[PDB]
């Protein structure tokens, strides 16, 4: 329910759509207009996958294994039309219902802000985990020519998704936007693992100690590797460093194929055949 | 001494039960540790029960711990109490999870937006013991950077573009060097009001100040200070939070909905 | 031109133009000789012209 | 809006469009010109 | 860059992205440069006999005259158009020995009729067949072969590697540059990968997979297709999720063993030394130098059939 | 229409023109390269375009099921 | 439109701050500190002084000392040519002993350089985690660093040294390159059977995905917040404002329950951590209790099964 | 008609414009050239 600070911000008003006819709360959510239409949109897709769990990739092979149960796309002779129920429409209608929930939760958390009265940074960085989405399951397969080109719904199925389209390229590693995405990633965890040790050690200091001030946080970092970026900062870097690793990893993916068709490796062709060497 | 527990069994398969096992114990502890602010929880079943049953859910509460403030500040616990208070609005419906309205004068309210609770009432200090934030006047060794407009003498214009006033001071903080408030001279009371800088835009090209929050004749109710010199926790929150109430209270267009 | 064309310097300063021009025609100057050095019709140097006069043991015919 | 008298826009509106008559030229002998050497169509 | 969209052949289940994919402009420059010819006019059937107007025939020696002349005529314009008949037949006369190229040839057609009978299951499932042009494209010699490599020079104290070199034998990866003496010269383990759960005596280095690797990095620039032409990477092993050019390459791997070492080495004689490497060895025969980039030579023209001189019988 | 100057009395043009222009732009690149795409309505392969003639039993793409 | 809290508008500078002092027996610390303008734009504008004692002098020396070895042969593999030694930069490597030499110590050219590079390089990473420990002691603080970077190590170790000595030849250890050692990383799961399939693989990607989600949220969460002063951390965990109550009640309404301002930094650190815990132990059971992962998760029946649309004959059994 | 600039400022517009009309020709020229049917260095 409430926390003991919290019935000072239950406020009327601030909705997108609907003014007062979905204006309330569920237990601790708040749901209004766009909470109806993503809770029902999510569990159309989850009664979808569990409809499709049931049917099978035929009758033998059906199993109810959670590690092993798989929705997949249709084939690559249909092209983008639409393909009967059976042979792959249900991954289609599965993927429309997750794109309407996913819309729907950044919505909300779009209407949260407003009545809150905070900035707009979280929705704004979830857009980009959904553009990574899309990316892999809209703007490849349009590009590309077929909705085929879509990953299988599965825990263990669109592993060998990603497998096998890694090594359609031959060796993977040597894609470029591919090493600034993994760059990105690591120093990301990185500064996470320090961003917590340093707070974690100010807050928490030696037996018999009092908690260390804000000069310290700088001192400390300055003596290590002689500069200190500062509270703010800090967590500036981290968000431009997570959004950073997303947006490369979709201009990883999305070159692979519709711009270029070869291995890898010989894209760095026009290093090795400059005139200087 | 092999991989082979049994048949069936392995090394492999002990290893990860084992992590679950651990994995399973450290969600518990980091649940219990989120628990030590805002509970136990306000809701209808503990009112309803006449104060008997408790809402906290599952993992229950920690041990009490304890902060100790430097330069004798005194001792704070992470799990305490806080007296329960009565709120300045009236629900719209009395059914459970129905908003409230914010009765009265929504910018003069207190709730929603423009709601804080009361920290205490010191200054944060330095690792000398000084005030931390302070205006320029008295942090003479500071200076603003090279090749910067200096927003000293800059017009602050309203939310509609109407003049509210004109910067008198900069208020800078002496353990990180940087701006926290602005002094706007109201040029309708003969007063000056604080001004945090995440609620306010440099057009530095007219050297101008927009904020967006409030409009211009709203800059004549802004919490004030006790002394022209320093600031406390509690008086920082408070004319933050006044400035935030305008975000949904300053325009008749600002609480929606688009259709 | 118009005659009055000399006004476009009331709008543009001297240096951020002249740095700008001076800077950009070296590159496309470079930019121009390694592209004819690319190809095997516009290269002066390996043409085999005026003759080679350098003798030119096993090879790998793999690279 | 922009803060510019009516003759600092009519000034500017002759030498503009007189340059820009002059470019069009160019480009236009210069299309002759390749179409004159290879037809694209 | 390239700007789409390619042209895709799907090969396995739909969702698990088993795929080749085509630019359509480089895929009509590639065909551009595997043109087949168009074969002589039958001959004659019947008349005087082989065995009967010439000496020193040992190879062709079950033929007409008709279609032995139309033969010799065919292998001019196949190998040597430029010089002509001279290229292998000394001035003078005809049934002299007294040159190099009669005797390489003489074994080349020998390696033909071999390759046309023994290895169907190779180069006989369309009916494709081999001719002297799939190899020589009008050249006396191919334009695709290989030798021992030697790799970058070294001080003479430092011991080579065999790679960390950019190389294009490898597909411009920092993989061993030398796959061919290991594996199309010598036979050598191919199999990396243990095939239990558990470990029993499986002793590969980790150091064996990349000289692997580097073999079907070759063995994919050869062909121009990607690794799941013939695989599925969850399971590189196992032959029972792979695809039927599977098998054919493993014949082939074979067929061009066999070609080295019992058709290629017992020349390395009569050859002069400008065909040999700086090992003292001989040009050698890949996957390369028949395919040249497409998964059949010439994209499967059918000229082999119009030859009876080609075939064992 | 009739009254369609009160249109300007809501938008202001100085954005509208903007935006159009950012418009127009972006749906005739979008088209350009839409055509190049397209395999009939292609004038970068040239007036003369003559693809590859098959001679023999030969095909450009590999079998798939 | 509304100030973001992106890049810094207007800059304030006041004189360098030398740092809280050190108790007796310490060095001073070395160098002025001097500003950055453009710098300032994104953090703070000081740049130094730096503390160095004797473990920080010893960590550089053993650093400087591998790195110059490894330099000196990727220089050797080309045969003293500078120009080919740029051209090939990013493909040249050194490289492990031969798998013929199990661990014993093969001569300079095939593998001693790597395993002394291997040890200097060691030693300085283990004098650096001394450092560190060092100067969180020194003003007073905890050692919660120390540790995170120890389970670091514990993955570097794991990687570089003890699966070789463990499966007995030094050929199963990484080269020191930038292609060379990704080609490493493709021949390990080439030849241990498809390590997505790697149990302790999948928790370390989870965790890996985890921190980059958590990241974001947190700093979003404090850009947001940071217009009531909620980038000052330490004062919100030792006295609750606005910026924390509304950034828990966001979360609340979000997904329904939240964690605090002081607990929320917990989530970060050990989400980081088990990223590489789980990693140490995932290459310390491969080709040490494990042969073929495939075929392990086929026994444990997690891989999945497709219908047969495309086969081949084994020719190995006819 | 001679009315644009008081809506749009000139300064800015000159520069974009210049820098726009040689981006434009850049790329033009690169697809050119990446087209056997029009490359002028190696089709001749
Ligand atoms: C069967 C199933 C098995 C499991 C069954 C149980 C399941 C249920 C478990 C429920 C509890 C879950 C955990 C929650 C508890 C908790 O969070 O405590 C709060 C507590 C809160 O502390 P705080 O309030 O901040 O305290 C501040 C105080 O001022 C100061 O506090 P303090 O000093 O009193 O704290 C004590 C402190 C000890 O403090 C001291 O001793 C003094 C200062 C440190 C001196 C020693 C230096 C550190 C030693 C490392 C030296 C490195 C040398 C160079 C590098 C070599 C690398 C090999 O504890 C430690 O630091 C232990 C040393 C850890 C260092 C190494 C960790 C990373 C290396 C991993 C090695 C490989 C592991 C493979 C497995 O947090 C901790 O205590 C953290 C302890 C360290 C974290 C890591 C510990 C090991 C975790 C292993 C995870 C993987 C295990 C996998 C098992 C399953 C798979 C097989
Ligand atoms: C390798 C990792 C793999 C991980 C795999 C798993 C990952 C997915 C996990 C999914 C978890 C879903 C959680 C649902 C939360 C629901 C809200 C809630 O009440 O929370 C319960 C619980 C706290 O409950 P509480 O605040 O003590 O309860 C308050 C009173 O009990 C209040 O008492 P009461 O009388 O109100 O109690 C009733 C209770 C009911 O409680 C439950 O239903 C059970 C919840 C737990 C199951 O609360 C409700 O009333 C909920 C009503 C929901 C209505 C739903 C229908 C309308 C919703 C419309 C929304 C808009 C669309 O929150 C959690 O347990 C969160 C645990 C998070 C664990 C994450 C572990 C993995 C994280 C990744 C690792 C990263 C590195 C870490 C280092
Ligand atoms: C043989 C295979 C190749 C390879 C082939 C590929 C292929 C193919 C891909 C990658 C991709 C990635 N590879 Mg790779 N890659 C290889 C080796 C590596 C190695 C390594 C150590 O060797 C690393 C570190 C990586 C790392 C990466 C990342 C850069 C990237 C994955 C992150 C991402 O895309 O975020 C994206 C994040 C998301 C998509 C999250 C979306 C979630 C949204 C918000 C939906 C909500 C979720 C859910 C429904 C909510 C409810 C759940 C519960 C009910 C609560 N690769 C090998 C060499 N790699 C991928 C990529 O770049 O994609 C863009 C990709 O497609
Ligand atoms: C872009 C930077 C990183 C990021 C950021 C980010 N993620 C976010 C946010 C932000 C800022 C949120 O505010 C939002 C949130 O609420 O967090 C608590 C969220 C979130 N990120 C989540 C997950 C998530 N983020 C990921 C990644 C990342 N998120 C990036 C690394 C991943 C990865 C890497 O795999 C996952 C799994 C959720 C916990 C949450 C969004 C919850 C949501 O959208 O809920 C609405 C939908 C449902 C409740 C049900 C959907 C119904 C569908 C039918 C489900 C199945 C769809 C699927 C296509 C089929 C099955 C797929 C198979 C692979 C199994
Ligand atoms: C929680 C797991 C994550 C993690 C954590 C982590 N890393 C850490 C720490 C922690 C907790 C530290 O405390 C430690 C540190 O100091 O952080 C600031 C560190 C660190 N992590 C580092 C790197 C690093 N971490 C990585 C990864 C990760 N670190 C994980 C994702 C990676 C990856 C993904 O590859 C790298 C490369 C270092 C920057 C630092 C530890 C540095 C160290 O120990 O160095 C010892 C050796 C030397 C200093 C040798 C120097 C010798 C000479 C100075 C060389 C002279 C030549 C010179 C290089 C020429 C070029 C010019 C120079 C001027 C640059
Ligand atoms: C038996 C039965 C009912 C079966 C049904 C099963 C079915 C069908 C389930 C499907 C249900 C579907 C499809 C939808 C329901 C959706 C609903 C109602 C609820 C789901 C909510 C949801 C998606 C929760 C996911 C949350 C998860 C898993 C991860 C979030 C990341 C994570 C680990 C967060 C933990 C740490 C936290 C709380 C961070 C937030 C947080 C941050 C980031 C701060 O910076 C901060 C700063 C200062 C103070 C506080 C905070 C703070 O709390
Ligand atoms: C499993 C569920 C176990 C019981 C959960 C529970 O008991 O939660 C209940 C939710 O019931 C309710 O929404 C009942 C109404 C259900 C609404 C469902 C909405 C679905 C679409 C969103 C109680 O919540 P509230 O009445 O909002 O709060 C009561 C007070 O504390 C005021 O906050
Ligand atoms: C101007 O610059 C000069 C020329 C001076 C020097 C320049 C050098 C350059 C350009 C260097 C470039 C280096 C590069 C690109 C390095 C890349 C390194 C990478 C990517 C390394 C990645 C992984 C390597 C790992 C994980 C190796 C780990 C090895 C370990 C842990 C081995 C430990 C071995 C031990 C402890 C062995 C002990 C055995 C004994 C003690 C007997 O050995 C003597
Ligand atoms: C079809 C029946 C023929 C004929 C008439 C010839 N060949 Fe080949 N050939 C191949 C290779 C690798 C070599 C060695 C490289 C070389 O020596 O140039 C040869 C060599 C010859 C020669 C000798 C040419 C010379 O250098 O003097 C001649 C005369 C010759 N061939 C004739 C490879 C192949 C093939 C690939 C497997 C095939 C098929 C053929 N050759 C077929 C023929
Ligand atoms: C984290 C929870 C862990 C719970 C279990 C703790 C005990 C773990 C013990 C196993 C350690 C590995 O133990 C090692 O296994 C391998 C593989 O079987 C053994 O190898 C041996 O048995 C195998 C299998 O029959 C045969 O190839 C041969 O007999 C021999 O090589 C080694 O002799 C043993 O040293
Ligand atoms: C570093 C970025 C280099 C970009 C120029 C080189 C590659 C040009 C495109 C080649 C194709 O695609």
């Amino acid at each position: 329910a409430m926390l003991s600070f919290e019935r000072k911000y239950r406020v009327r008003g601030g909705t997108l759509i609907g003014g007062d006819l979905f204006d309330f709360w569920v237990g601790p959510f708040y749901v209004g207009f766009f909470g109806v239409t993503g809770f029902f949109f999510a569990l159309l897709g989850v009664l979808l996958i569990v409809w499709g769990a049931t049917i099978g990739p035929n009758a033998e092979l059906q199993t109810y294994n959670i590690w092993q149960i798989s929705i997949a796309p249709p084939d690559l002779s249909y092209g983008l039309g639409m393909a009967p129920l059976t042979e792959g429409g249900l991954w289609q209608i599965i993927t429309i219902c997750a794109i309407g929930a996913f819309v729907s939760w950044a919505l909300r958390e779009v209407e949260i802000c407003r009545k809150l009265g905070i900035g707009f940074h979280i929705p704004f960085a979830f857009a980009f985990a959904i553009g990574a989405y899309l990316v892999l399951v809209v703007v490849r397969p349009i590009l590309m020519g077929a909705w085929g080109h879509g990953f299988p719904y599965g825990i263990l199925s669109h592993l060998d998704w990603v497998s096998n389209v890694g090594y359609q390229f031959l060796h993977f590693h040597y894609n470029p936007a591919h090493m600034l995405a993994i760059t990105f990633f690591f120093t990301n965890c990185l500064a996470l693992s320090m961003h917590g040790s340093l707070i974690l050690s100010v807050t928490n200091p030696q037996k018999g100690e009092e908690v260390k001030t804000s000069e310290h946080e700088n001192t400390f970092f300055r003596d290590i590797v002689g500069y200190s970026i500062g509270a703010l900062a800090i967590h500036r870097l981290g968000l431009f460093l997570a959004l950073s690793a997303v947006f490369w990893s979709a201009v990883c993916i999305v070159i692979s194929g519709p711009f270029w068709t070869r291995g890898w490796p010989e894209w760095w062709n026009w290093w090795l055949e400059l005139p200087l060497w | 001494m092999s991989a082979a527990i049994t048949e069936y069994m392995d090394v492999a398969q002990l290893t990860i039960w084992a992590f679950w096992f651990f994995f399973a114990g450290l969600i518990i502890y980091l649940r219990r540790e989120d628990k030590r602010e805002g509970y136990p929880l306000d809701s209808d079943r503990t009112e309803r029960s006449g104060g008997r049953v408790k809402v906290v859910g599952f993992p229950d509460l920690a041990d009490p711990k304890t902060f100790v403030l430097p330069h004798n500040a005194g001792t704070v616990m992470a799990p305490r109490v806080e007296a329960p208070t009565s709120i300045n609005a009236t629900p719209v419906a009395p059914f459970p999870g129905a908003p409230f309205e914010p009765n009265g004068d929504p910018m003069l309210s207190g709730f929603g937006p423009a709601a804080s609770p009361d920290r205490a009432k010191h200054c944060d200090l330095t690792f000398e013991g000084l005030p931390k934030i302070v205006p320029m006047r008295v942090a003479t060794d500071f200076s603003i950077a090279d090749k910067d407009p200096d927003p000293r003498g800059m017009t602050v214009v309203g939310l509609d573009g109407e003049v509210a006033g004109t910067i008198s001071d900069i208020w800078v903080d002496r353990s990180e060097p940087q701006i926290r408030y602005l002094e706007v001279d109201v040029s309708a009371t003969k007063k000056k009001v604080l001004l945090p800088i995440g609620f306010s835009r440099f057009d530095k090209k007219a050297g101008k100040v927009k904020v967006a929050a409030i409009k211009a004749a709203h800059f004549a109710n802004v919490p004030a200070l006790s002394k022209p010199d320093q600031i406390t926790l509690y008086e920082e929150d408070k004319v933050c939070a006044y400035y935030a109430g305008g975000k949904l209270y300053a325009t008749a267009e600002r609480a929606g909905p688009l259709l | 031109m118009s005659p009055d064309l000399w006004k476009i310097w009331l709008l543009i300063d001297p240096r951020r133009v002249l740095i700008a021009v001076f800077a950009f025609l070296t590159i496309l100057g470079l930019a121009i000789h390694m592209i004819l050095l690319s190809t095997t019709e516009f290269n002066w140097l390996e043409d085999g012209i005026p003759a080679a006069k350098v003798q030119q043991t096993p090879v790998v015919p793999q690279r | 809006m922009t803060g510019l008298t009516e003759q600092e826009a009519q000034e500017f509106h002759g030498i503009f469009v007189q340059s820009m008559t002059a470019f069009f030229g160019i480009v236009v002998i210069a299309h002759i010109l390749a179409w004159l050497w290879r037809p694209w169509l | 860059c390239e700007r789409p969209p390619p042209e895709v052949v799907q090969k396995g289940y739909r969702g698990v992205a088993m795929e080749q994919n085509y630019n359509p402009r480089l895929l009509e420059a590639s065909l551009k440069q595997n043109l087949p010819v168009e074969s002589l006019p039958a001959a004659a059937p019947g008349g005087p006999k082989v065995s009967d107007v010439y000496q020193n025939v040992q190879v062709l020696k079950d033929l007409s005259v008709a279609e032995f002349t139309r033969t010799m005529v065919a292998v001019t314009t196949w190998v040597s158009p430029k010089e002509g008949c001279n290229y292998c037949h000394v001035p003078g006369n005809w049934a002299s020995d007294d040159i190099y190229t009669k005797v390489v040839s003489r074994r080349m057609f020998e390696m033909v009729r071999a390759a046309n009978s023994d290895w169907k299951q190779h180069v006989a499932v369309n009916g494709t067949g081999v001719t002297c042009y799939t190899c020589h494209r009008g050249n006396p010699v191919p334009k695709y072969v290989w030798v021992t490599d030697p790799g970058p020079n070294q001080p003479s104290g430092v011991k080579p590697t065999g790679q960390n070199y950019a190389s294009s034998t490898v597909a411009y990866a920092a993989l061993p540059f030398d796959p061919y003496t290991p594996f199309l010269d010598q036979t050598n383990e191919i199999r990396v990968i243990g095939q239990t759960a558990l470990p029993a005596g499986n002793t590969t280095s980790l150091k064996q997979a990349e000289w692997t690797y580097g073999l079907m990095m070759q063995i994919s620039d050869s062909l121009g297709v990607n690794c799941t032409f013939c695989h599925n990477s969850r399971a590189f092993y196992d032959w029972k999720q792979s695809t039927p050019q599977r098998t054919t390459a493993w014949y082939a791997i074979r067929h061009v063993r066999d070609i080295n070492q019992n058709y290629i080495w017992p020349l390395n004689d009569v050859l002069p030394a400008s065909r040999k490497g700086p090992y003292g060895d001989p040009f050698k025969v890949g996957c390369m130098t028949c395919h040249q980039g497409a998964y059949r030579p010439l994209y499967g023209a059918q000229m082999a059939k119009d030859y009876p001189a080609l075939y064992a019988s | 229409p009739q009254q369609l100057y009160k249109i300007w009395l809501a938008f202001d043009p100085r954005m509208a023109l903007i935006g159009l222009g950012a418009f127009l732009f972006a749906l005739a690149l979008f088209i350009h390269y839409m055509l190049l795409s397209s395999p009939g309505f292609d004038w970068l392969l040239g007036p003369d375009h003559a693809p590859v003639a098959l001679s023999a039993g030969m095909s450009a793409l590999p079998a798939g099921r | 439109p509304e100030y973001q809290n992106i890049f810094t508008a207007v800059q304030v500078r006041a004189p360098a701050y030398p740092g809280v002092p050190l108790p007796k027996g310490h060095l001073p610390r070395i160098g002025r500190p001097i500003f950055s303008y453009w710098l300032g734009k994104i953090g703070d504008a000081q740049i130094g002084p730096i503390y160095l004692g004797f473990t920080g002098t010893l960590s550089i020396i053993f650093g400087f000392i591998a790195i110059f070895i490894i330099g000196f042969n990727m220089l050797a593999s080309v045969d003293w040519n500078i120009i080919q030694f740029v051209k090939h930069f990013f493909w040249l490597g050194l490289e492990p002993p031969a798998p013929q030499y199990g661990l014993s110590i093969p001569p300079l050219s095939e593998g001693g350089w790597w395993l002394m590079a291997g040890f200097f390089l060691t030693m300085s990473i283990i004098l650096w985690w001394v450092r560190t420990y060092k100067r969180a002691e020194a003003l007073g603080m905890s050692q919660h660093l120390s540790w995170a970077f120890a389970a670091a190590i514990f993955f570097y170790l794991s990687l570089g040294f003890i699966r070789p000595v463990m499966m007995g030849s030094w050929a199963e250890a990484v080269p020191f390159g930038i292609f060379p050692h990704l080609d490493w990383t493709a021949a390990f799961s080439i030849r241990y059977g498809n390590l997505y399939y790697n149990p302790f693989h999948m928790l370390s990607i989870a965790f890996l995905y985890g921190s980059a989600l958590l990241f974001a949220m947190h700093g979003a969460t404090i850009l947001a917040v940071s217009r009531f002063g909620g980038d000052r951390e330490i004062d919100q965990i030792t006295d609750r404002g606005t910026a924390a109550e509304r950034a828990a009640i966001f979360w609340r309404w979000t997904m329904g329950f939240n964690a605090s301002m002081e607990s929320i930094h917990r989530w970060a650190w050990w989400c980081a951590v088990l990223t590489v815990i789980t990693a140490g132990i995932g290459i310390l059971l491969t080709g040490t209790v494990v042969e073929n992962w495939y075929l392990w998760a086929i026994k444990h029946g997690v891989a999945p099964a497709y219908p047969e649309v495309v086969t081949a004959v084994d020719p190995y059994a006819t | 008609m001679h009315k644009i600039w008081q809506i749009f400022d000139p300064r800015r517009t000159l520069v974009a414009l210049f820098g726009f009309l040689f981006v434009l020709g850049l790329l033009i020229h690169f697809i050119l050239l990446s087209s056997p049917a029009f490359n002028w260095l190696s089709g001749s």
